[PDB]
C-alpha cells in the first residue's frame, strides 16, 4: 500500500519509491458493507426513485 | 405459468406497470421481514433458467 514502480526512460532504475500520503486528500469514497447494517431499520422512499428509474427526473 | 406466458386468461392480463413497484417484493422488507432470500430455481425448466438468473440479477 502505497507504494508504486516508476517505469521509463526518466530514471536510471526501475525502483519501487515510499510515496508520502497527499494532503489533503481527493474524496476517495468507497461504500463499507457492515457499518450501515445493526443500525436499526432503514427505509428509503420508492416513489421518487422508480420515478427516476423511468427517466423522469434524472 | 410462472412466466405469465398465457396473457387470454384474465388473471395474467390484471398485471398493468402500475403493477410494479410490488412485484419488487420485500422492496424494502415489509418493515419487518429481514432480506433472507432464496430464489429457488429447482422446478423452472433449464431453457429459462440462465434468462430468469439474467432478469433476477439486471433488476
Amino acid at each position: 500500500a502505497g507504494e508504486c514502480l516508476v517505469v521509463g526512460d526518466s530514471t536510471p532504475i526501475p525502483s519501487i519509491v515510499k510515496l508520502e500520503l497527499p494532503n489533503p486528500e481527493p474524496r476517495s469514497q468507497s461504500i463499507k458493507f457492515h457499518k450501515k447494517w445493526s443500525e436499526s431499520w432503514r427505509t428509503p422512499s420508492f416513489e421518487e426513485v422508480i420515478m427516476r428509474w423511468r427517466k423522469e427526473n434524472g | 405459468e410462472f412466466l405469465l406466458l398465457n396473457q387470454d386468461v384474465e388473471e395474467n392480463s390484471k398485471y398493468r406497470t402500475e403493477h410494479f413497484e410490488d412485484i419488487l417484493k420485500q422492496f424494502m422488507g415489509y418493515l419487518d421481514r429481514s432480506n433472507v432470500s432464496i430464489i429457488d430455481l429447482s422446478g423452472i425448466p433449464f431453457e429459462v433458467l440462465s434468462i430468469t438468473i439474467s432478469l433476477i440479477s439486471r433488476l
